[PDB]
């Protein structure tokens, strides 16, 4: 969770700089795959 | 888009309030006597 969170904030400041310079916003699917898998995993494990 | 994104700004002036106040003067008073002439 902490790992992909800090990855996410890095991605956020990346998007900030990219939108500052007006470039095409680079997009990453592996973070989303991580988020979905760990979302279901963490919801079940938290309920457990 | 082509010109890079603009930047918002803000400025406002100082606006005094409007009050309604009314005052009065008065007609100054006067005296009216009567006297006789002595010897």
């Amino acid at each position: 969770e902490d790992e992909y969170d800090v990855k996410y904030q890095m991605y956020k400041i990346n998007a900030r700089g990219e939108n500052l310079f007006g470039l095409q916003n680079q997009k990453y699917p592996e973070l989303e795959k991580t988020d979905a898998e760990i979302k279901n995993l963490n919801k079940l494990y938290n309920l457990y | 888009r082509n010109k890079f994104n603009y930047n918002t700004r803000e400025c406002q002036t100082i606006n005094p309030s409007i009050r309604e106040r009314g005052v009065s003067t008065e007609p100054p008073p006067s005296d009216t006597i009567c006297g006789n002439i002595t010897q």
